[PDB]
RNA sequence: GAUGAUG
RNA sequence: UAAUUGCGAUAACGAACGAGACCUUAACCUACUAAAUAGUGGUGCUAGCAUUUGCUGGUUAUCCACUUCUUAGAGGGACUAUCGGUUUCAAGCCGAUGGAAGUUUGAGGCAAUAACAGGUCUGUGAUGCCCUUAGACGUUCUGGGCCGCACGCGCGCUACACUGACGGAGCCAGCGAGUCUAACCUUGGCCGAGAGGUCUUGGUAAUCUUGUGAAACUCCGUCGUGCUGGGGAUAGAGCAUUGUAAUUAUUGCUCUUCAACGAGGAAUUCCUAGUAAGCGCAAGUCAUCAGCUUGCGUUGAUUACGUCCCUGCCCUUUGUACACACC
């Protein structure tokens, strides 16, 4: 239990993969900002990164930062189970990957695209903009535009 | 065979089997110190017997409690009640009566469920509704 | 201003429409042998003693 | 035929809804309710 | 209620069972309203109340306006009740318990 | 006078023990203790990443002192938890059975636990001496 | 605030010791620094032995002026 | 409420036309004699009956009554 | 085979079992017998033998298109 | 010859004929046994709906069968066992024997 | 001793 | 009076059903008859810590004795007994001591006469009539649907956070259920992050699963008034179980996505103590799936002990052009 003093070059905010992430919060649930980053992928980045869970967002010299894009983007590499990945097995190419930042929302529209030229029901379902689950539309969801 | 003798208490489904016998006052509660007994907060129900009396009362006995069923509260209240039962058991066998008298004037005078049990035990739920009394919602329209 | 302090000597039966208030004789404790009829609002026994903001009023009745 | 709804049947009526098969009785409620005096079971409380 | 009179006494020096028999004593209200009408019209009439129910009425009050404060707010609510007692034993409008006994008995004045 | 383990708050021996067992450092640690979370009710991994296991096994160690035998099972009901499951009510789960079993098979090589007829574990003589030396110590630092 | 510069910490060493009750919440609304700062300025100004507790809970913490 | 029925009140006005000598100013004897003297289905109903007669003997002790 | 025995044995009191007059009823009213005639044959047969009470009640469409319910009895019976 | 003497029943009275039989028979010859060790009772249940179409306030009923199960453990020899086990027929309850 | 039509 | 329950009055006298009685269940018994398929103590063997004769434990093939705790069978007990008030002073009402228990001791089951054109011919090999009776409305087989969504409603489950979320430790119930024309409840060892897989084992049951080591709860820490580490809806990606077969994802696991919701308008529902309310477990349904229902326990308040204002019930008196009966 102590307290110290901290100079001022502390940073506020910080551009990773082209998304500012806040400094006044902690490491650990302040990289959730960028899409495709949770609570538990975080969790675990920095502790493979050796990064002092303890210390808050803009506490991080700018090397560090470096480390923890760089194990991010490509986990596996780092020893990070395949299972926590949000993609696996692809269906194009058959590797195994994370998506980050945009590629996030851009791999979306690319399978609802597979989806509507294979002319499947999912495909069908999501062109008209209705529940995908198989939910009951009779009572439920109705204003949702 | 050494002075001894037997006693328990109850609240709702908790049970404590008390017994004591002749000895340098040892006191223990499922094989720990009373010290020891849980939840915290509600420690001072478990020493109440021995205050309430005075301390010197204990010292020439030994009490060992075995408290099974019902939950973390009701439980308290069976072990400081199997405590102060089976102290006036044993004055009823190895002491005279003007002492086990006076002793019980001490107990009830404070709170009777140290000697008598609690008589309130739970209703049966009944159809049409969540429990005892209460009913489900009705509607009209 | 002052307060003045009675101590009820009877309750005389219910009253309100909904049967909310009740009827009671006081009694001062100051100046006793002066007495007289007023409401409450809550459960009230004989020996009670109220706490009257003012003390001329008297209550009036369903019958 | 191995499971579901229709591999049972009461065995009074042949219905399909309702059976009870608690305790292998394999009788319908309403058909419980008749025979209840006589299979052993009775009202108490 | 452990927190909070250990709090008391550290914030005033003083018995923190006198201050709670203290505030409850400054907060029943002596005078109260009914509801008295017929047909549907309906006005209210002034009455006394009773000394049970000053007791009853005043706790309310207490732990309802210590309650609405602990409502996301940085205080614990060991504290916001170690204030309201505080304050209403000293007879201080800014207590919630006191503010409310002033409203009724105004309001009880008004319609005798 | 002497001492058994029944003698010391649970919160303080399983306190003094887990450090005693990561200073001494001849337990094992399983490896992936800094990826999975202890049970499935739960939805992050424990927060004491450095000592959390040390310090699971310092109660199993205790818990098989109170009672005779146990098991993985025992100990999967023993710390299990609450899931949430959102919109749906809670339900009890279980716990993990991979952490509750390597932490058993752990303990017996450093020899405080032993197998036992009836199956599961049971306190070994070596276990009681080791238990009962650090009780006589967290007492002692009562100052 | 969260990091605590010497301007801001200072202070805490000079407004303290005068202060009738010193809690979690009465350092977070006296000087702006967090509740997370708040509890290690608590353990750490006790082991200098400036504030006094009268009891220690996890969720509740309750100390005064120093004697 | 506590009011008997009339199989209580005309059974225990039975017994004190028959055994006035043999009752007493006390339930636990007047409970003995009922099974004695008279059978009843229940132990309910008995200590109901023994009641109301040992009633009776104390208004006859203070004068007759009518009835 | 051999093992389960059949044996019949003739009722004690004939007259007080409802199981048996109930049949009595079916089998005179399938015959021709008149509602009443037939409801008042079966108390006056158990009254007879000494039954304490007797209830008949015949529902259905007894005369008309509308159905109802008839009751014949004799001394007393307890419903509680 | 150690043996077994499980009793059951839906009806106590029958049951207390047989059991309390089978020991006043057994001590008449002042053989060693363990008195009748009554098992706790048990309770069956079926909850269902009165109404047989869905229709009305909505009501519950519950039914009950009840099991009283003894066992009484006795040592005498062959030739008594024989006829031990063929006395005591009575309806409504099932007797069952298991040697050593 | 407010108001209160209709099938 | 809870009561057409009684006191009484009296052109009525004596009777019958209903209520009460009755039965079930819950609370007491150091009193009877027993009980390793329940427990307790003593002694054998025995681990650990101190050592003066101690504290805590293990041992089902080591034995002995016993019945406070546990099961029952048969009984006892409460009747408002006793006492003080109060009423023609009768039925009773108010209070108090004692007692396990003094609101009919608490909770139920049973439950009258007369009706409804209430619900069911989709429970029935219960039925009248009418229809149909072989390119069938019969029986069965494959594939869909009862889930389709511009919207309106009634039962509900998550929440809107510090009386908190999250992570480690603490650690306690009762009601139940479980394998024939057969695979059921599952311990234990091993494998996997998880789900789950695999080899054995106990139980046709006070013996095993099962102390059902359940949840809320407590203790110590991370968070710090910020749509925020509250909330997890809506979507993507993989991994598994049950089933011939899951796509209109049955369900379960894992990472990613992280919306409405800042305490809710007129209106309106339930409740008088172990009750409301909070928290979960067994059962019914079941191959699979609870946000349901029937029970069970665990933690446990505030506010009346009243009234006829609103909504309705019972009895008498009184008016009526109502009888389909104030619609």
């Amino acid at each position: 239990s102590l307290v110290v003093q901290e100079q001022g070059s502390f940073q506020h905010i910080l551009r990773l993969l082209n998304t500012n992430v806040d400094g006044n919060i902690k490491i650990v649930y302040a990289l959730t900002t960028i899409k495709g980053v949770g609570r538990r992928y975080s969790n675990l980045v920095c502790k493979k990164a050796d990064v002092d869970l303890h210390k808050r967002a803009g506490e991080l010299t700018q090397e560090e930062l470096e480390r923890i894009v760089q194990i991010m983007q490509n986990p596996t590499h780092y020893k990070i189970p395949a299972w926590f990945l949000n993609r696996q097995n692809d269906i194009t190419d058959g590797k195994d990957y994370h998506t980050l930042a945009n590629n996030v929302e851009s791999k979306l529209r690319d399978d609802l695209e597979r989806l509507k030229k294979i002319r499947a029901h999912r495909g069908i379902r999501h062109f008209w903009g209705l529940r995908v689950r198989g939910q009951h539309t009779k009572t439920t969801g109705r204003r949702r535009a | 065979a050494v002075p001894s003798v037997q006693t328990f208490g109850k609240k709702k489904s908790a049970t404590a089997v008390a017994h004591v016998k002749a000895g340098k006052g040892l006191i223990k509660v499922n094989g720990s110190p009373i010290t020891l007994v849980e939840p915290e907060i509600l420690r001072f129900k478990v020493y109440e017997p021995l205050l309430l009396v005075g301390l010197d009362k204990f010292s020439n006995i030994d009490i060992r409690v075995r408290v099974t069923g019902g939950g973390h509260v009701s439980q308290v209240y069976a072990i400081r009640q199997a405590i102060a039962k089976g102290l006036v058991a044993y004055h009823q066998k190895y002491v005279d009566e003007q002492s086990k008298n006076e002793l019980k004037k001490a107990f009830t005078s404070y709170d009777r469920t140290l000697l008598i049990a609690d008589s309130r035990r739970p209703e049966p739920k009944k159809f049409g509704g969540k429990g005892a009394r209460s009913r489900f919602q009705k509607s009209y329209r | 201003t002052p307060v003045t302090l009675a101590k009820v000597i009877k309750v005389l039966g219910r009253t309100g429409s909904r049967g909310g208030v009740t009827q009671v004789r006081v009694e001062f404790l100051e100046d006793t042998s002066r007495t007289i009829v007023r409401n409450v609002k809550g459960p009230v026994r004989e020996n009670d003693i109220l706490v009257l903001m003012e003390s001329e009023r008297e209550a009036r009745r369903l019958r | 035929r191995r499971y579901g709804k229709g591999s049972r049947q009461c065995r009074v009526c042949s219905s399909h809804t309702g059976l009870i098969r608690k305790y292998g009785l394999n009788i319908c409620r309403q058909c419980f309710r008749e025979k209840a005096n006589d299979i052993g079971f009775n009202k108490f409380r | 209620i452990k927190h909070t009179l250990d709090i008391i006494n550290v914030l005033t020096d003083q018995n923190p069972i006198q201050v709670v028999v203290d505030a409850i004593t400054n907060t029943g209200p002596r005078e109260d309203t009914t509801r008295v009408g017929g047909g549907g019209a309906a006005r209210r009439q002034a009455v006394d109340v009773s000394p049970l129910r000053r007791v009853n009425q005043a706790i309310a009050l207490l732990t309802i306006g210590a309650r609405e404060a602990a409502f996301r707010n940085i205080k614990t609510i060991a504290e916001t009740l170690a204030e309201e007692l505080i304050n209403a034993a000293k007879g201080s409008s800014t207590s919630y318990a006191i503010k409310k006994k002033d409203e009724l008995e105004r309001v009880a004045k008004s319609n005798r | 006078p002497g001492v058994s383990v029944r003698d010391v708050a649970a919160q303080d021996f399983i306190n003094a023990y887990a450090s005693f067992l990561q200073r001494q450092g001849k337990l094992e640690v399983p490896g992936y203790v800094d990826i999975v979370k202890t049970s499935s009710g739960n939805e992050m991994p424990p927060q004491d990443a450095e000592g959390w296991f040390y310090k699971r096994a310092a109660s199993v160690a205790r818990h098989i002192y109170m009672r005779k035998q146990v098991g993985v099972g025992k100990l999967n009901k023993l710390y299990g938890g609450a899931k949430s499951r959102g919109v749906r009510p809670y339900k009890h789960i279980d716990a993990s059975g991979s952490i509750n079993r390597k932490v058993l098979q752990a303990l017996e090589k450093i020899g405080i636990v032993e197998i036992s007829p009836k199956g599961g574990r049971r306190i070994s003589e070596n276990g009681q001496r080791d238990l009962d030396r650090i009780a006589a110590q967290t007492l002692e630092e009562d100052e | 605030a969260v990091i605590l510069d010497q301007e801001k910490y200072d202070r805490i060493l000079k407004e303290v010791p005068t202060y009738r009750y010193v809690s979690v919440s009465v350092l977070v609304d006296r000087l702006k620094i967090g509740g997370s700062l708040a509890r290690i300025a608590l353990r750490h100004l006790e082991k200098e032995g400036i504030i006094k507790p009268i009891s220690k809970h996890s969720k509740q913490a309750i100390y005064t002026r120093a004697t | 409420g506590r009011v008997r029925t009339k199989t209580v009140k005309r059974a225990s006005k039975a017994l004190i036309e028959r055994y006035y000598p043999k009752l007493t100013l006390d339930f636990q004897t007047n409970k003995r004699l009922c099974d004695e003297i008279a059978t009843i289905q229940s132990k309910r109903l008995r200590n109901k009956i023994a009641g109301y007669t040992t009633h009776l003997m104390k208004r006859i002790q203070k004068g007759p009554v009518r009835g | 085979p051999g093992t389960i025995v059949l044996y019949a044995e003739r009722v004690q009191d004939r007259g007080l079992s409802a199981v048996a007059q109930a049949e009595s009823m079916k089998f005179k009213l399938l015959n021709g017998l008149a509602i009443r005639r037939a409801a008042y044959g079966v108390v006056r047969y158990v009254m007879e033998s000494g039954a304490k009470g007797c209830e008949v009640v015949v529902s259905g469409k007894l005369r008309a298109a509308r159905a109802k319910a008839m009751k014949f009895a004799d001394g007393f019976l307890i419903h509680s | 010859i150690k043996i077994r003497i499980t009793l059951t029943s839906t009806k106590v009275k029958q049951l207390e004929n047989v059991s309390s039989n089978i020991v006043k028979n057994a001590e008449q010859h002042n053989l060693v046994k363990k008195g009748p060790v009554r098992l706790p009772t048990k309770v069956l249940k079926i909850s269902t709906r009165k109404t047989p179409n869905g229709e009305g306030s909505k009501t519950w009923e519950t039914y009950e069968m009840r099991i009283h199960k003894r066992y009484i453990d006795l040592e005498a020899p062959v030739q008594i066992v024989k006829r031990i086990t063929q006395i005591t027929i009575e309806p409504g309850v099932d007797v069952e024997v298991v040697v050593a």
